[PDB]
């Protein structure tokens, strides 16, 4: 639903990189370039953001 | 079996009922063992 | 016994005898409010 | 005397003799063998079996209806 | 014994299933007693002959001294005794196994001990054993000149049927027809 | 793209090492990273809803929602009725375990019997929602959702997308797991012996392509009949990122830190947690209730039933010759009776 | 007296990672060091969450799990703090835990991002490392999150949230002189960043008398501790485990005699 | 009817006499344990 | 009440299954003798 | 089938084949680790 | 349902000995050290340090079961040397190495930070 706080493999913090990752993609960055810009070098961390699905955005559409 | 030039000692039928009515209960006992052994050992499987 | 309306989200006090129905909009689906008892979660 | 059955104890006789003797020991029956720090009734029965002290007679029924009574000490234990 | 074997196994297949592994027992004796195959043996050939004769009497499947019991006892252990005699023969005990007197005495004890352990135990539910032994393989058999095989054939044998699925008749030619394709 | 799988995914991309590590992944078993699980790796929620309806039907018989007092109500159980609110309904946010009453239902006796709903014995969750309304029949209707968080355990089923299912055989912490020179540990270790007979080569290609996708930053294309994608092409791409072209890496034993002599095939693979969780299947019986007709142990895990000792087990014990154990199972442990 | 005489060379030291080489050690000591970086270096993390209000789309223990994983500053306060199990107080106190508060209400039409910046600690020494910020939950208009959390001391051997590392790169014998790994085709394998070989040769010549003696580390920090503090904390913690063990061993030896 | 109750796999004889449900039995998933003996079984504490 | 907890010879204590307890452990379908074998119980801390 | 019903399997069988190859050599430390997992070991380290 | 507490792998329950010494009857001058709530961390360094002692004939450790939290260390020494004495010396050597490593790492940090 929401970006995991840590990378599952190594425990690097990735929950502060989703909005930055989205912004970089908005800036015409390629996914590989955006991940590099965020410092995610290990492919375990790149996996976290490259494969994340932000369903919480859909859930916020439903009224509480 | 009665036909000339046909071996009446080794000529055999895979039909168990035919063996029983022609050769007897002991022949079908042996024939039944051989036929059952054939299916078990067909794929190399071994049963005591 | 407070009940939140499933549509208009209005806390309603319903006794064991009176019908279950929103006071304001009349909606028929109610939800119990979160218990005052506080549960402890280990953050694990 | 005049016994035709095997002089060896069968695996099924060993299983029941040990199990039956263990229950007897578990029910405070006197232990025929000297035990040192043994409290499990089933292990005690094993010591008695090895010592050939189990006070049990195996009655082997023959197909004809007759039977042969063998003392557990008489039979040859597998071990 | 050689001629008796030829009747029992006309196909000449010497692979059999017998209680005691004599060749491995001899190998154990050689290692246990440090038999030196190069040196001459101290085992008298007659002790081999007499020792095997005494051993055969100890391996009893049908006890009893009456002629009917004696014949059944002879028949029950016929194959093993032939195998025992052709393995513990004096010629071979001195030529290749080279066992000593002490090793041979131990060998006779092992055959008796292991043979008695092989005897079926009264109370053994051999029928249930046979059903599972012939049923467990069926779980790995396939289903379907061509001849029926596998599970469908197994059914025909146990469901004995007037009309088999694939009746067949193996005919062996007797005279010159066997070796002549034209005459066959 | 047309199955909406991106919008509603059913799995996680896992760093999977195909290695024989400690023997705990043999025979289709899986080693999971305990540290990864501690970070939410394959964490799931189990939601179970209980619906209860109070209906009045009969001359003087009716059902109501209320807390059944042990004295007032006839029927009763050893469960706990303290959680129930005054209206007979448990409240949201309350922890509930096995043998807990979530709905207090009393039916007037022709004083009153107890028909209260007992939470599933195994279930141990938190009341999520308590919905009350009128059902189609106009009767007061309550649905209670109990939320239980399921952390992957030993015995939970996991599958790749290639028919390679397997329960978790053990969970090792990050330091115990084997690591690459970069400090990457596999989230999952599967036995190499699962691949040869099954011939799930697509699993190996997905792992290789997954490695390129994660390094390149592009979602890989695994459409079946596509000549534009080959193993050699994927291997050549992987070389460009400083990895062995065949997806192997030098792994270090986590217990000793020594390099493993064989290089391990490791890379990202999409795995999926299967519905089958061990805690939903574990069942133990020791003198439970018996059924009315046969007076034998009940049937079903949810009914605390006994396991069936069928004809095949009966036939097996006959071959064993265990006559007394056969008598225990079929007489003493099922329905001992006297006439 | 057969102790090693290790030497340390720090190659790179940043705020996130420390890169260093240890020489003249056994492989067991080098491995036990990395293994303590991950599992036995204490830090402070949230381990006790009490949710007063949660109208978000994430259930209560979903939120709590995220709060536990949020790194908190632990550089010097972690040594002062006692383990709550060891502490003689009640459930919690300032000497064994840090109290946290989170009270966010969304009333604007724009989505409200509840981040680690919304976590307020009762002690300035222990705060979320980000204070982009880690996202805890996104709130819709009319949704609120009101909770209080206690952060306590712990290490990664218990839960991964107390693991202070974001990846511990460990390496030795980059040229495979010891042949601890056998390459079927050595030419196919990329050279290590620490490889001292020329481009033409792929493997160093086999060393029959060689032993793992030089070890390369890259200890990346989650943020709770400085990367150099993780290493020092590991070395002192590993020494503490051994010194504690020897005290027990001394009693056992004395007790037997 | 009465006849239906007695015949079949789930009938009285085969379903309740030749085989039946028993007390003191447990069921759960099996996982490998190379550190156990061949004659050992690892058992959960809840079942024990 | 400890008075009722006092044990004397001839009493039976239904104690929990412990390490070394002999159990029969079965996998279905039970096709042959090895489908049901005896095991010594070892208690380990998980649900399988 | 008068033969063992269980043997060595996936990892142990694949590894024992590698282990018993002619060119497998173990250092002093490696050997002492393996003997820790040999319950029947007499405690005497064999001559290399 | 049967999940052990996470702390159970490093905390001793009341009445549990951290380390116990049992003489090995198979061979002389051999003792078995059962250490509770320890894993490959201490088992490997102690074993490797013992192997550096020329008077230690056999040094080895094992985790009998990963789900349990015991390590068994088997030490055999020469007749003139005790396994217990080898064990104590091994720890002191490890402690000296770690303490020296701490000092030299602190110096490295200061040198790197200074310039
Ligand atoms: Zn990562
Ligand atoms: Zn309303
Ligand atoms: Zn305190």
């Amino acid at each position: 639903m929401i970006i995991p706080v840590r990378c599952f493999t190594c425990g690097k913090i990735v929950g502060n990189k989703w909005e930055a990752y989205l912004g970089l993609l908005q800036a015409e960055y390629t996914e590989g370039d955006a991940l590099d810009a965020l410092g995610l070098k290990r492919y375990c961390c790149r996996r976290m953001l490259l494969a994340h699905v932000d369903l919480i955005e859909k859930l916020l559409n439903y009224a509480p | 079996l009665s036909e000339k030039d046909v071996d009446p000692v080794r000529t055999t039928s895979n039909d168990i009922v035919e063996i029983f009515t022609v050769l007897g209960i002991e022949a079908v006992r042996k024939a039944l063992e051989r036929e059952l052994y054939h299916v078990i050992s067909f794929d190399g499987s071994y049963v005591n | 016994m407070i009940y939140i309306c499933g549509e208009c989200h209005t806390e309603n006090e319903i006794k064991s005898r009176d019908p279950i129905r929103c006071r304001e909009c009349g909606y028929r689906i109610m939800y119990k409010k979160r218990t005052k008892r506080l549960v402890v979660f280990d953050a694990r | 005397q005049k016994r035709i059955t095997t002089p060896y104890m069968t695996k099924y006789e060993r299983a029941r003799v040990l199990g039956t003797r263990a229950l007897q020991i578990a029910m405070c029956a006197p232990v025929m063998v000297e035990l040192e720090g043994e409290t499990d009734p089933l292990l005690i029965a094993m010591k008695e079996l090895k010592a050939r002290k189990i006070p049990i007679i195996i009655r082997r029924y023959l197909p004809d209806g007759s039977y042969e009574d063998w003392g557990v000490d008489e039979l040859i234990i597998s071990d | 014994d050689r001629e008796v074997l030829r009747v029992i196994f006309p196909t000449g297949d010497s692979k059999v299933v017998l209680p005691c592994n004599l060749l491995r027992m001899i190998w154990n004796a050689q290692k246990i007693f440090h038999i030196n195959p190069r040196l001459p043996s101290d085992l008298h050939p007659i002790k081999v002959v007499e020792g095997v004769k005494e051993l055969s009497k100890k391996l009893v499947i049908v006890n009893g001294d009456d002629p009917l019991s004696r014949q059944a006892q002879e028949n029950a252990t016929l194959l093993f005794n032939i195998h025992l005699r052709s393995t513990l023969c004096s010629r071979r005990m001195a030529e290749e196994f080279r066992l000593s007197g002490e090793a041979f005495d131990w060998l006779l004890g092992e055959i008796e001990s292991k043979f008695n352990q092989a005897i079926a135990h009264p109370g053994e539910m051999v029928g249930a054993l046979a059903a599972q032994s012939l049923g467990e393989p069926a779980t790995q058999m396939t289903l379907n000149k061509n001849v029926t095989l596998g599970v469908p054939r197994l059914k025909e044998l146990i469901n004995i049927s007037k009309k088999p699925k694939t009746p067949s008749l193996t005919v062996f030619l007797l005279g010159q027809s066997a070796r002549d394709a034209e005459r066959a | 793209e047309y199955l909406r799988f991106r919008e509603l995914p059913a799995g996680i991309n896992s760093i999977v090492a195909i290695a024989s590590y400690t023997g705990y992944n043999q025979e289709d078993s899986v080693i999971m990273n305990r540290s990864a699980v501690d970070r939410g790796f394959f964490r799931s929620v189990f939601y179970r809803s209980y619906k209860e309806q109070e209906s009045k039907k009969g001359f003087d018989q009716e059902e109501v929602f209320e807390k059944p007092t042990r004295e007032t109500c006839q029927g009763m159980r050893h469960a706990i009725y303290d959680k129930l609110d005054d209206d007979g309904l448990i409240a949201p946010g309350v922890r509930v375990s096995g043998d807990d009453v979530i709905i207090g239902k009393t039916v007037t006796l022709p004083t009153k019997r107890d028909c209260s709903t007992f939470l599933r014995t195994s279930e141990t969750g938190i009341v999520d929602q308590v919905m009350v309304t009128l059902n189609q029949e106009g009767y007061k209707f309550c649905k209670i959702r109990v939320r239980s968080v399921r952390i992957p355990q030993i015995g939970d089923k996991f599958a790749s997308r290639h028919g390679q299912k397997g329960t978790c055989g053990i969970q090792y912490r990050q330091e115990d797991m084997p690591f690459t020179c970069e400090g990457i540990t596999p989230d999952i270790i599967i036995n190499p012996h699962a691949i040869p007979s099954r011939m799930t080569i697509g699993h190996l290609i997905e792992c290789l392509q997954g490695k390129v996708s994660a390094n390149k930053g592009e979602i890989g294309d695994a459409t079946p009949f596509n000549d534009a994608v080959n193993v050699q092409k994927i291997s050549n791409l992987l070389s460009d990122y400083g990895y062995h072209l065949r997806g192997n890496e030098v792994l270090y034993n986590g217990f000793t830190g020594r390099k493993i002599t064989s290089q391990i095939f490791i890379g990202p693979t999409y795995y999926q947690r299967l519905k089958h969780m061990v805690d939903d299947k574990i069942h133990s019986r020791a003198r439970g209730p018996i059924q009315i007709l046969n007076r034998q142990p009940m049937e079903g895990r949810s009914r605390d039933g006994g396991l069936r000792f069928g004809e095949m087990e009966r036939d097996c014990q006959i071959a064993h010759g265990a006559a007394q154990f056969l008598r225990e199972r079929l007489f003493e442990a099922s329905d001992p009776y006297q006439v | 007296p057969y102790a090693n005489q290790p030497t340390v060379r720090i190659t790179e030291l940043t705020d996130e990672n420390v890169k260093f080489i240890i020489e003249n050690t056994d492989l067991a000591v080098a491995n036990s060091i990395r293994r303590v970086f991950i599992a036995e270096v204490p830090i402070i993390a949230i381990d006790w969450v009490q949710i007063d209000a949660n109208s978000s789309v994430l259930h209560d223990e979903f939120i709590a799990h995220r709060l536990g994983l949020i790194p908190l500053t632990s550089d010097d306060i972690v040594d002062k703090l006692q383990y709550s199990r060891d502490c003689t107080c009640e459930e919690f106190c300032p000497e064994c835990s840090v109290e946290f508060t989170l009270d966010v209400r969304c009333n604007e039409d724009q989505t409200r991002h509840v981040t680690s910046r919304d976590l307020i600690s009762n002690s300035p020494r222990v705060i979320p490392v980000t204070s982009d910020d880690i996202l805890i939950v996104k709130l819709r208009k009319g949704q609120e999150l009101r909770l209080r959390a206690y952060a306590k001391k712990g290490f990664g051997k218990e839960h991964a949230k107390w693991n202070p590392t974001a990846g511990v790169a460990f390496e030795y014998d980059p040229d495979n002189a010891l042949r601890h790994t056998v390459y079927p085709k050595p030419e196919e394998w990329p050279k290590s960043e620490y490889s001292e070989l020329d481009e033409d040769e792929s493997q160093a010549p086999y060393d029959p008398n060689g032993k793992p003696e030089r070890f390369y580390y890259n200890v990346e920090s989650c943020g709770s501790l400085r990367p150099e503090t993780i290493v020092l904390s590991a070395l002192s913690g590993l020494k503490k485990k051994l010194s504690d063990l020897q005290t027990q061993l001394s009693h056992e030896i004395q007790s037997d005699v | 009817s009465l006849k239906q109750r007695l015949k079949g796999k789930e009938g009285r004889v085969r379903g309740n006499l030749m085989g039946k449900r028993v007390d003191f039995s447990a069921r759960t998933v099996i996982t490998p344990d190379p550190n156990l003996s061949i004659d050992q079984v690892g058992v959960p504490r809840s079942i024990a | 009440k400890p008075s009722d907890l006092h044990l004397q010879t001839g009493y039976k204590v239904e104690r929990h299954m412990c390490d070394g307890d002999i159990v029969i452990f079965n996998r279905q379908p039970t096709l042959h003798k090895m489908s049901m074998m005896g095991h010594r119980v070892r208690i380990l801390p998980w649900s399988t | 089938s008068n033969r063992p019903v269980m043997g060595i399997v996936q990892d142990t069988l694949t590894a024992v084949r590698k282990f018993t190859k002619r060119d497998v050599f173990l250092e002093r430390g490696e050997v002492m680790n393996l003997l820790m997992f040999l319950s029947t070991w007499d405690g005497k380290v064999p001559q290399p | 349902m049967n999940a052990p507490p996470a702390f159970e792998s490093f905390l001793l329950f009341e009445g549990e000995k951290k380390i116990t010494i049992n003489k090995d009857t198979k061979v002389p001058n051999a003792c078995l050290f059962t250490i509770n709530k320890e894993d490959h961390t201490l088992g490997n360094i102690i074993k490797s340090q013992l192997l550096k002692d020329p008077q230690v004939l056999f040094a080895g450790y094992k985790v009998p079961h990963p789900l349990e939290h015991k390590i068994i260390i088997r030490v055999q020494t020469t007749p003139d040397y005790s396994p217990q004495e080898a064990f104590t010396n091994a720890i002191t050597d490890l402690i000296s190495e770690l303490s020296l490593l701490e000092e030299r790492f602190r110096v490295a940090i200061k040198d790197k930070q200074e310039g």
